[PDB]
DNA sequence: TGGAGAATCCCGGTGCCGAGGCCGCTCAATTGGTCGTAGACAGCTCTAGCACCGCTTAAACGCACGTACGCGCTGTCCCCCGCGTTTTAACCGCCAAGGGGATTACTCCCTAGTCTCCAGGCCCGTGTCAG
DNA sequence: CTGACACGGCCTGGAGACTAGGGAGTAATCCCCTTGGCGGTTAAAACGCGGGGGACAGCGCGTACGTGCGTTTAAGCGGTGCTAGAGCTGTCTACGACCAATTGAGCGGCCTCGGCACCGGGATTCTCCA
């Protein structure tokens, strides 16, 4: 078909991936033949080996953090507790990554309303990356899956934006306060907001 | 005013020894004994209720506090007398 | 189902080990039976108090809390088991 | 209304049930106090008072006295093994000691 | 020489923190004692280990007091009378 | 609402002053509990824990180990006269005894 | 279940940063904190009942610490609690 | 120096109550030191209980509470 | 004249002072001792008479129990005469310092 | 064996002050009803406690020998007991004067109670280091 | 060479804020209890001295623990299997806190008389020397 984004779309550095992964649709393809049509509202970006909050800080070459020297835009999940996971996409360059944070759906609300259970407001319906990663049913066995192949999840083109600093990485280092996390303005479904960075 | 266990110790003394009196210092010692045993049993029962997440002191807490505090034959006779008193309380 | 005299399981080298930990250079042959009796008395008191704590809570299992509360009663607090 | 019967009078106790209830409630032991706990505690304190008083009266009879003095209470506590075990860390004022001379100090 | 192996055992059993009584005979002793108070009791492992820790510390402290009683009477051999003297002075 | 600063940080302490306040309230010690009593009790508990950990860390360093085991806690308590006075009637599990002959 | 494990971590990192601690030693310190807390709070309850007050203030805790703790420990614990209460009431 | 007021015949009489037949001459100084240590331990707690209540005099209940604090409960002085 | 053997007067005194319930230390020296100990803690301090009586009863009971344990310590070492090492042993076993 | 100095108990009178009984009344215990929640009761899940089998293997057991050590015996010399005499100060009674405990009214601040919200701490299965 | 420990969502209990009511602080007053000094009688301590007797050191012996070695055994670890019951949740009821009116029981005060300490003479042992 034509409504699919290939591997050539992701071939940019870290901050254009931060800029060009906002307001775009992530359509998870469940085996029942349905759709999700979720629009992402915030992202995070780790620059690479020079970032203190990244997983490859100071030349870390663990065998689990290996999906960057064969292709850009590689799907990655890591265990975070003890059952939770996170959504990571490898950017251009060794160690560069972008992390998915939160999205909003528009159909099939019953699916993650009943699937996320192992109090149900719309603001807290999809707030938190781990339970939304559980809602798309992507486990640790899909870490080797390539992003734009087979019948699995791809990207779909959609129809202000405020940059905020890092929150929750600790009060240490020099990369813990750079404003790069992009969130849309006026949205009341944003989990973490910056009241002092809104006035710029 | 000051409250004391004087008349009750006197009543018990006249009940068990009907021709025997008691001095003032002896009544002070018996009053201190009653206060000490009461504080011991109630402290043990409070600890037992806090350990088992119970906010009430029932007759069972006093029973096991008496069994923990008093040595054997005293504990058996005191538990029997307390059970008799509670049974007479509920039935009347 | 019925256990015999297992008081002899506290053997003679165990009492010698405990006395050499205490700092004893020489041990009489009649020390051992006195140590069986002393250990029997101590365990009788602590186990009786812990079993009382157990049957007050309506349980069939003696917990580390029951022994810890029994020893806290007997003036000898045991750290390390959750007390 | 009805005739006022004492809670001690309906359990056959001379020790006050209601006073023990009030001392339990103001003693900061638990937030609630059941009905049978003052009755049980009054019976227990009545029994222990009776146990010391009977033995002290026997000691007062043995020393040809009509009144009970502190010496009689000390003799009654220290001669019974259960009451001596219960009151082993208790000093009775004007109590003295038991007459106990060791066998190695007596002459031959 | 009679005494140097005893001294090295004293030196090596004070630096160690391990449990000096075997585990299973102590476990069977605890279950044999607990049979007389209640029939068909269960025991946790931490309960038996707490009992063993308390028993070993109690016996070690008693043997220290026994050694002081033995050295007081100008001998280096502990005897049951030293245990009885220390046990009465401690109040037991 | 204003900034929610923790009451433990207001005293310059590390122990949970709110938890000490709650445990004083539900422990049935008095009908009401004053404001400075959990602060004082948390400070006293923090000081005693800090002194125990001082002597325990020195005992672990003297035996060439970088982790405190209960033997170090026993040597730390018993080698000081005041902490041995406070913990005379206390048995430390896996604690051992001190070398004396 | 609540414990004082992270607070003893924080104190140990303030006083000895190149030193870890085992699980058994942390259980011993949790029991020690509970024991000292129970002693001081029970003594403060006793002096509340003796003076016919229904309030535990800092004065009862101070007097309970002075009763229970031995000499130099008592002096330094009173100094630490007084500094904490003055700092907390100064803000 | 009022510790000499606890005289040698008083220590002899207290030993006679304890069933002691023969007494060495160095017993009396050790008994004075023991009594002084015990009285310091009780009197410090009694003074502390007095200062908590904001009073200038030490009562019998303060001494009774100080002795119950050390596990030396005294009957016959109130409770 | 008549002179008693060593041991008769001591056992007579043991029976005399075990039959009686009186206080043995003179009251005014004990008062002065309590005052000089308490002036090391808080100056300008008064005392109830019942407080000093309580202190005297507790101190006398403590010393009688100490002398009983001392007597057993001396009997244990094949002696009838008590010595300061007996008191030190009894207080070391009892847990006092 | 007895005699004698000395200590101890019994019976008779006395006089004293503290126990024991009576009374007015004030405060705390009883009675009746209501209401909210702690806790008995039924049921389920899953932790963990007990029972059983087998292999190495360290520890308990039995025995032999020797020497250190407990233990009895003896001499001796200091050191404490017993008693008479002299110095010293505890003790009973009394006045008084002052401090201070104990009670009362009041007025004030502080801490319980509650509603809402949010941030610290708990749960947890793999990265990396110290025995 | 490896296993214990540290570095990584969500939820519930701490925290801010308002209300209000009663517990504790403060000023003043009343009188009971503490202190201090004096007389004066005398019980009690201090001191000296002689002598019995018990602590203490030395020595010899006899036996009973230490030490070592070989044979026995059952703890200890690993693994499996079964099910008692520990622990948690849901429901609902009866039990205790709470309040207002009632009332009688215990407490302070006061009067009175009988047990108990004390004095004293004679009977009855206690002990020590001969």
């Amino acid at each position: 078909h034509l409504t699919r984004l290939g591997l050539e779309f992701f071939d940019q550095p870290a901050v254009p991936l931060a800029r060009a992964f906002l307001g775009q649709v992530l359509v998870r393809r469940l085996p029942n033949g349905t759709e999700l049509r979720g629009r992402i509202v915030e992202t995070e970006a780790y620059l690479g080996p020079e970032d203190e909050a990244a997983h490859s800080r100071g030349g870390r070459q663990t065998p689990r953090n290996r999906g960057m020297f064969m292709k850009p835009g590689t799907l990655y999940v890591y265990i975070i507790y003890g059952m939770y996971f996170c959504m990571n996409i490898s950017s251009q360059g060794d160690g560069a990554c972008v992390l998915l944070r939160a999205l909003e759906p528009l159909e099939g609300l019953e699916t993650m309303r009943q699937l996320r259970s192992t109090v149900l407001k719309d603001r807290e319906l999809c707030s938190g990356p781990s339970k939304l990663c559980q809602a798309l049913a992507i486990n640790k066995s899909f870490d080797q899956r390539d992003l734009a192949q087979d019948e699995a999840v791809w990207l779909e083109r959609g129809p202000a934006v405020v940059a905020a600093a890092r929150v929750g990485v600790g009060h240490a280092g020099e990369w813990a306060r750079k404003p790069l996390r992009f969130y849309v303005r006026g949205s009341p479904w944003v989990s973490v907001v910056d009241r002092v960075a809104e006035q710029d | 005013r000051k409250e004391s266990y004087a008349i009750y110790v006197y009543k018990v003394l006249k009940q068990v020894h009907p021709d025997t009196g008691i001095s003032s210092k002896a009544m002070s010692i018996m009053n201190s004994f009653v206060n000490d045993v009461f504080e011991r049993i109630a402290g043990e029962a409070s600890r037992l209720a806090h350990y088992n997440k119970r906010s009430t002191i029932t007759s069972r807490e006093i029973q096991t506090a008496v069994r923990l505090l008093l040595p054997g034959e005293l504990a058996k006779h005191a538990v029997s007398e307390g059970t008799k008193a509670v049974t007479k309380y509920t039935s009347a | 189902k019925v256990l015999r005299d297992n008081i002899q399981g506290i053997t003679k080298p165990a009492i010698r080990r405990l006395a050499r930990r205490g700092g004893v250079k020489r041990i009489s042959g009649l020390i051992y039976e006195e140590t069986r009796g002393v250990l029997k008395v101590f365990l009788e008191n602590v186990i009786r108090d812990a079993v009382t704590y157990t049957e007050h809570a309506k349980r069939k299992t003696v917990t580390a809390m029951d022994v810890v509360y029994a020893l806290k009663r007997q003036g000898r607090t045991l750290y390390g088991f959750g007390g | 209304r009805a005739k006022a019967k004492t809670r001690s009078s309906r359990a056959g106790l001379q020790f006050p049930v209601g006073r023990v209830h009030r001392l339990l409630r103001k003693g900061n032991y638990a937030e609630r106090v059941g009905a049978g706990a003052p009755v049980y505690l009054a019976a227990v304190l009545e029994y222990l008072t009776a146990e010391i008083l009977e033995l002290a009266g026997n000691a007062a009879r043995d020393n040809k006295k009509t009144r009970i003095i502190p010496r009689h209470l000390q003799l009654a506590v220290r001669n019974d093994e259960e009451l001596n075990k219960l009151l082993g860390r208790v000093t009775i004022a004007q109590g003295g000691v038991l007459p106990n001379i060791q066998s190695v100090l007596l002459p031959k | 020489r009679p005494g140097t192996v005893a001294l090295r055992e004293i030196r090596r059993y004070q630096k160690s923190t391990e449990l000096l009584i075997r585990k299973l005979p102590f476990q069977r002793l605890v279950r044999e004692i607990a049979q007389d108070f209640k029939t068909d009791l269960r025991f946790q492992s931490s309960a038996v280990m707490a009992l063993q820790e308390a028993s070993e510390a109690y016996l070690v402290g008693l043997f220290e007091d026994t050694n002081l009683c033995a050295i007081h009477a100008k001998r280096v051999t502990i005897m049951p009378k030293d245990i009885q003297l220390a046990r009465r002075i401690r109040g037991e």
